[PDB]
């Protein structure tokens, strides 16, 4: 499912931010913290939407 | 929330995150990352944000 | 409406590449029938809409 | 059954048809697709599609 990659993507970008403050890598965390944050903006989202659709076109064509 | 990303700070970023978290686990949640980063559909419209975004703060 | 500015470029495209084809250039030709054709393109379309969306943001935003 | 463009290479061409019409009105006509050739935000979508559209043929 879509939403199940995003979704995991956005717990993914928390789960990884967090070892790398317990690392010691607080540097990162800017990109996981933008990343995570675009991805859940509705505006970032509609734009994949969009281009989801077309995955599905090569995909489905044949 | 508009202080863009860029991927490809964004993209060194997992490298080193991947080679930095060496808990298995990590490094698949990383490549995730990686991989959504590395898409071309998904770079294009990240690219859209982030150029969009510099102009909308900037405004009049 | 905005509309009206696309209407106008496709219109735009065919008349702009008429002169080409009685000028001596069907070079850039294929240009303005491959900008043309992706212009009216339907999924193409709904990428300019969300982009548009977009430029009401920075307009509303204040 | 495609056929892309690339603004790049049509950005070119506005900017030779325009110096190839000459016409006053053509030049506003061309001037109008540069305008959203050279938008950022219609760049963008032209962007996309243009590298999707070659994955599309390319990655079946």
């Amino acid at each position: 499912n879509p939403a199940a990659e995003k979704m995991q993507v956005l717990q993914v970008l928390d789960r990884l931010r967090g070892k790398l403050q317990e690392k010691g890598d607080t540097t990162q965390n800017e990109k996981l913290s933008a990343f995570y944050e675009t991805l859940k903006s509705p505006l970032f989202n509609q734009i994949l939407t969009l281009q989801q659709s077309i995955k599905q076109l090569k995909g489905q064509l044949s | 929330a508009v202080k863009i990303l860029e991927i490809e700070d964004l993209f060194s970023s997992l490298k080193h995150i991947q080679h930095t978290l060496v808990d298995s686990q990590s490094q698949e949640d990383i490549s995730l990352l990686l991989q959504l980063v590395q898409n071309k559909d998904f770079q294009n419209a990240f690219k859209i944000h982030n150029a969009i975004t510099v102009h909308m703060n900037k405004a009049s």
